[PDB]
């Protein structure tokens, strides 16, 4: 079971994107999720965090514009990125605690980051 | 109606998934209670001239009768809310339509029901029949492969004090009682029972009609009991004793069937999809019975007559509003909309006494009822049920507030 990311790409400042974080095979539950990003020449920064109960928190540089959410029907963690700025350009990673079955212990999973480029 | 209502599914399954086999007794004592209460309405319908709403209106003045009509109408709206949430969840699982949009779609399922109507009743209801039987076979399979302990189930049928101790078991218990004893089925049955074949003044023709109506009323209620137990055992087998405390909603059952190890991957997906289609079918069939019940209640209390499509649109419109408000407040949280789904049945428990008391008064009356009368046995057990039920409702309302 591998964590797969999508929804990235190129966009102009002011536009929006929606990152999708799913799994390779059918999963019972994604208990917790974190959206990281890495800009060129800077450190890996935690951007979004959604918990089991549904509550979420964002970095001050992204709060009010980004919105992490859980699609329970498809077990897919989305990151809605609105009013994108040029400094948001980087490689976005998805870290998630996947639960294979109901009674399986929750395991940590990472994924190959996707490219997000906000031009001009 | 009964084992097709999503309220029974969510209340039984979350009761088993959250508190094991404890609430099984609440399934039994309520399923028995209904068997009695319905059997009273039947007599009230066949013995006296007309149904329950007209009787209650006849014994009350217009203000208090308007209050009772508000309570009953609110109960009907509560059931409509239940199947609105059901259909919304189904459309989210099958087609990926978000709950906030699906709830908006549920206003025009009358139109869609006409579209199904063009395809014939017998064929589509046979498809839904094989669907329900297949899904129930899946649940029986899951319970069978879970290796359940029979002695713990039969122990679950034994009552416990904890049912009233904490707010959780008592809350799900009131949800189960409200889902199994639906207040609108009293007004509905008390009038639909009068369509059988008997002379209004020949009496063993009537007692024959009540014999039949009572036998059927106990048959389908027996099936609803069995299905409720099967569902409580299902949720207890999948989600009870878990370290993560899965509440056991429709989504938990969906991904549990979809990720069951022995069930496979593609096969388990087929099982989960069939379950979702059975949930939509569960949300499509209760609407006509709710409409007839609403006609009986409105024409009985307010003596007002509007067409069934109009009151169907009104009840649906009023039902979608709290669902949409709930989805807006909690940002479309599925667990929260399921909590509303349970709260609708709990409200049915809240509204039960206002329908139970006039049933007892009219059924115990000697002039109205004549030969068919409440045996003092029925008066004892029934007054006990009203007292203990109203006590549990007031106790829960006061404790939570």
């Amino acid at each position: 079971v591998q964590l797969q990311e999508s929804g990235g790409g190129l966009v102009q400042a002011g536009g929006s994107l929606r990152l999708s974080c799913a799994a390779s095979r059918s999963i019972f539950s994604i208990d917790t999720a974190n959206w990281y990003r890495q800009p060129p020449g800077m450190q890996r920064e935690l951007v979004a965090t959604i918990t089991r109960d549904g509550n979420a928190n964002y970095a001050d540089s992204v709060k009010g514009r980004f919105t992490i959410s859980r699609d329970r029907a498809r077990n897919t963690v989305y990151l809605q990125m609105n009013s994108l700025k040029p400094e948001d350009t980087g490689v976005y990673y998805c870290n998630a605690a996947i639960r294979t079955t109901v009674r399986t212990s929750a395991q940590e999973y990472w994924g190959q980051g996707t490219q997000v480029t906000v031009s001009s | 109606v009964g084992y097709m209502d999503p309220g029974n599914w969510i209340t039984s399954m979350q009761g088993g998934a959250q508190y094991g086999y404890t609430l099984l007794f609440v399934i039994l004592i309520s399923s028995l209670a209904a068997m009695l209460l319905q059997s009273m309405t039947v007599r009230l319908g066949i013995a006296t001239g007309k149904d329950l709403a007209q009787m209650t209106r006849h014994f009350l003045s217009k203000p208090v009768a308007i209050i009772f009509w508000i309570i009953a109408e609110l109960a009907i709206i509560a059931t409509d809310i239940a199947e609105v949430i059901g259909s919304a969840i189904a459309l989210d699982l099958i087609f990926g339509i978000p709950l906030i949009v699906g709830a908006l779609i549920t206003v025009f399922d009358v139109f869609l029901l006409l579209f199904i109507m063009r395809f014939g009743f017998r064929k589509i209801e046979a498809i839904v029949g094989t669907l329900i039987f297949t899904v129930l076979a899946i649940f029986v399979f899951e319970v069978f492969i879970s290796s359940p302990q029979l002695t713990d189930i039969l122990n679950g049928f034994v009552p416990h004090k904890e049912i009233v101790t904490n707010q959780g078991i008592l809350y799900i218990a009131l949800g189960i009682i409200g889902a199994t004893i639906m207040p609108h089925n009293l007004y509905l049955h008390s009038s639909i029972v009068q369509s059988r074949k008997y002379d209004r003044h020949d009496n063993e023709e009537k007692a024959q009609a009540i014999k039949y109506a009572t036998i059927d009323s106990n048959l389908q209620l027996s099936i609803a009991f069995v299905v409720n137990c099967l569902l409580l055992t299902l949720g207890a087998a999948l989600f009870f004793g878990t370290k993560t405390n899965d509440l056991g909603g429709f989504y938990d059952l969906y991904h549990a069937l979809k990720t069951e190890p022995v069930l496979g991957a593609t096969l388990g997906g087929v099982m989960s999809t069939l379950f979702a289609v059975a949930l939509l079918a569960s949300g499509q069939n209760s609407t006509i019975t709710g409409t007839l019940a609403g006609q009986i209640v409105m024409e009985g209390f307010l003596r007002l007559s509007i067409p069934n499509w109009l009151r169907r649109l009104i009840t649906r419109s009023l039902a979608v509003i709290p669902v949409i408000i709930c989805l807006i407040i909690f940002k479309g949280n599925s667990e929260k909309i399921e909590q509303l789904l349970v709260f609708s049945q709990v409200f049915l428990s809240i509204a039960l006494p206002f329908s139970l008391i006039p049933l007892q008064l009219a059924t115990s009356n000697k002039k109205l009822m004549g030969p068919f009368i409440n045996k003092t046995w029925v008066n004892i057990i029934s007054w006990t049920l009203i007292v203990i039920l109203s006590g549990l409702n007031v106790y829960l309302i006061i404790q939570t507030f």
